[PDB]
């Protein structure tokens, strides 16, 4: 009946003590966090605790403990970006942005591909693309799956283009 | 020439089991389906069951769905089919045939003489 | 280009019973951050493709749970668990993690009935079109499963060939059978040069040949 | 409801030019990418080209560059693909598809075929198919109307103006060698019926703005 990173307690459902009530084994996972700005392995009892108790600094990278590489990079360009989204969609672990979808099957932000783009009424960004001298209107969604994909480009200011 | 001999055959109780086999002589069956067939005495040959080659699928009468099984061995150039929960309407003499068309159209040409199967009625 | 070759390219499935169909991929579908872009879709027969499956294991909205997906890297598996007859179509993989984006092949999903021989009619040409000069014969062939099936047409029982074009229905969504049509056409001198017109007919369910026949001159 | 529905296709000679149309609805059409996607006569499925909101970017298959444009009226609500220089590699059913969160491909167009070929624009005649006898002992009789020579694709066959459905196979067109299309539908009906009911075929071959409705009866 209660959510993750809480536990009943006389009718109530508040959220677990990540230091008292994980003295048992869960799975090891990546984790970012912002105010120190180093990632680390955690296990997934007390990360869960502590996005229950509202510790936003404290973000996702992935499942298992830190390997760098690529999606570890990715995970923190992710962070990066995440204040620019509207769309807050809890995903097992993950919390995934207005340029993934969650797949359920596997509890994963997957990136959308560019055309998946529901512009709407999204943040417009211009932006350059590399190996290129002609500025492109992009939303945020797109800009998201371009950062995914590793696509060189470069922000210039938020709005359209005014050309 | 290519020969076919069914055996097998035999009386049995309703809701008893048998296993007819058709041995193949003279060709070699794997390229073949192999069909088998039934006629009750004085009455019309139907259709039972196919074997098409190996992968290629089994297909069965209405009347049979579900309680016969056909199968193969190649190596032995030999089919089988096994016969479960019998009624009295399954009584007819059975019949296996070759089929000569490996496309599967039907080409019955070889046909061996047949092996009786009696369900006690009652 | 990633080419996607699907396996089977049919399968016959009673309904009820569990189906499965895979797609290899000549190169893998995975990519640098964990995500893999592959997608199956359905095209029933005379209708547009629909989605089934996305990425790998995902099921498309409104899409009932007995179709599931699974795999990684190059190898990927669709599954029916209990085909209906609704389910009849081609089945296609689709990915879109390499661009240009690339289909399979396609995989034809029959339903599998019980053995139905056909039943056989054959109509002779009309007064309207023989006065036009031609002579089209049809012989029909109605409801029957499987789908093998072989049409010889006789003409005053000199055997026939190159004469003749047929076309088969789809598969029946009430009986799942299937329905064969075959047209002998000929001048209508050569028609009238003859008596006897015959189609004769072969199937897995039949234990010798059906020949329908009519004479010219008596319709 | 979402909805596109692409128009504008048809006959068109080899090296002529056609511009594809799909009209959108039920959604903000110009929130959205689209695409077009065509499937040959081999069933294969192959994606042409995509195009951004508002036509800034556009995106094409390598096999249709230099010759095929893809843009689109957001105050329309229409995509649209002009197609110069057609080949008869080019003759496919054309959809236009819009995407979701889920796949590339969510949303698809019935299609509109393209047919690329010097041949003319020709209506069928249509012939009765009714046996040479009016009954015998059979329980069922079989009869059908031959619709014959014919170009481009499609034509539609209903009997009795929709009220007869039960027993009708409409089976597909074959092309036959003077290059012209030719098919039959049939209808197997009780025989006894054969004197209270009557049964007539309505053909509809738009290409060529022809109507025929033929009852048949046994001579």
């Amino acid at each position: 009946h209660c959510q993750l990173g809480q536990k009943q307690s006389g009718s109530e459902c508040i959220c677990m003590s990540p230091e008292e009530d994980c003295s048992h084994h869960s799975e090891d996972l990546c984790v970012f966090d912002t105010d120190s700005n180093d990632y680390f392995t955690s296990p997934a009892c007390k990360f869960l605790a502590e996005k229950c108790l509202n510790n936003q600094q404290l973000h996702f990278l992935h499942i298992g403990s830190c390997q760098d590489g690529r999606q570890l990079e990715w995970g923190l360009e992710r962070t990066r970006l995440s204040s620019a989204s509207t769309k807050k969609e809890s995903c097992g672990y993950d919390t995934c942005y207005d340029w993934e979808k969650c797949s359920a099957s596997t509890s994963k932000c997957v990136c959308l591909l560019p055309p998946q783009c529901f512009k709407g009424g999204n943040q417009l960004y211009c932006v350059k693309m590399g190996s290129s001298t002609s500025e492109k209107t992009l939303n945020i969604c797109e800009v998201g799956t371009i950062r995914c994909a590793n696509r060189k480009m470069e922000i210039l200011h938020p709005g359209k283009c005014l050309a | 020439q290519v020969q076919l001999q069914e055996s097998g055959g035999g009386l049995v109780q309703p809701g008893g089991s048998l296993r007819l086999s058709c041995a193949a002589s003279g060709r070699t069956i794997s390229r073949y389906a192999m069909s088998w067939f039934r006629q009750a005495p004085g009455k019309e040959r139907e259709f039972v069951a196919v074997a098409r080659r190996s992968g290629d699928g089994a297909f069965y009468a209405d009347s049979v769905q579900g309680r016969f099984t056909v199968s193969r061995d190649d190596a032995k150039n030999t089919v089988y089919l096994q016969m479960n929960s019998l009624k009295p309407e399954d009584t007819a003499v059975y019949y296996c045939a070759i089929d000569s068309d490996t496309f599967y159209s039907g080409s019955y040409d070889y046909w061996g003489q047949g092996t009786q199967v009696t369900v006690s009625s009652e | 280009d990633v080419v996607l070759t699907q396996t089977p390219s049919t399968l016959s499935v009673t309904p009820g019973q569990p189906a499965s169909i895979s797609c290899r991929s000549s190169q893998s579908l995975l990519n640098d951050v964990g995500n893999t872009y592959l997608y199956w879709y359905l095209q029933k027969p005379g209708q547009s493709p629909q989605l089934l499956i996305y990425l790998v294991s995902d099921l498309g909205s409104g899409v009932p749970n007995r179709f599931s997906g699974s795999g990684s890297g190059t190898d990927f598996t669709l599954k029916i668990s209990r085909v209906e007859a609704e389910d009849v179509g081609i089945y296609y993989c689709m990915q879109a993690s390499h661009a240009p984006y690339t289909f399979g092949q396609g995989t034809n999903l029959e339903i599998k009935r019980t053995v139905a021989a056909p039943s056989v009619f054959i109509f002779p040409p009309s007064d309207e079109q023989l006065k036009s000069g031609t002579a089209s014969v049809v012989c029909l062939l109605n409801n029957f499963y499987p789908r093998e099936a072989k049409v010889q047409w006789k003409v005053d029982n000199a055997l026939q060939s190159g004469n003749s074009q047929e076309s088969v229905t789809e598969q029946d969504s009430k009986d799942s059978t299937y329905s064969l049509s075959s047209t002998l056409t000929l001048s209508k001198a050569d028609y009238e040069k003859h008596k006897v017109y015959a189609c004769e007919v072969t199937h897995q369910g039949l234990s010798s040949p059906v020949t329908k026949s009519f004479n010219r001159g008596e319709c | 409801e979402v909805q596109l529905v692409e128009s504008d296709g048809g006959l068109v000679q080899p090296g002529g030019s056609l511009k594809l149309s799909c009209a959108a609805s039920g959604f903000t059409f110009s929130d959205y990418y689209m695409a077009w996607v065509r499937q040959g006569p081999g069933k294969g499925l192959e994606w042409v080209a995509t195009i951004n909101y508002d036509g800034s970017s556009t995106y094409y298959r390598e096999s249709v560059k230099g010759r095929f444009t893809i843009s689109r009226d957001n105050a329309k609500n229409t995509l649209y693909l002009q197609m110069n220089s057609l080949r008869a590699e080019d003759t496919a059913t054309y959809y236009c598809a819009r995407p979701s969160t889920e796949a590339l491909f969510a949303y698809w167009g019935h299609g509109t075929l393209v047919t690329v070929s010097s041949a003319s624009t020709k209506g069928p005649s249509v012939f009765p198919l009714a046996p040479c006898s009016r009954s015998t002992s059979e329980s069922t009789a079989a009869l059908g109307c031959l619709v014959k020579d014919y170009f481009p694709e499609p034509v539609t066959v209903s009997w009795n103006s929709g009220a007869l459905t039960s027993g009708v196979h409409t089976f597909p067109a074959v092309l036959q060698s003077s290059g012209l299309y030719s098919l039959s539908s049939v209808v197997t009906v009780p025989s006894s019926s054969l004197g209270t009911k009557t049964y007539t075929c309505n053909v509809d071959h738009k290409p060529s703005n022809t109507k025929v409705d033929k009852r048949v009866e046994s001579s």
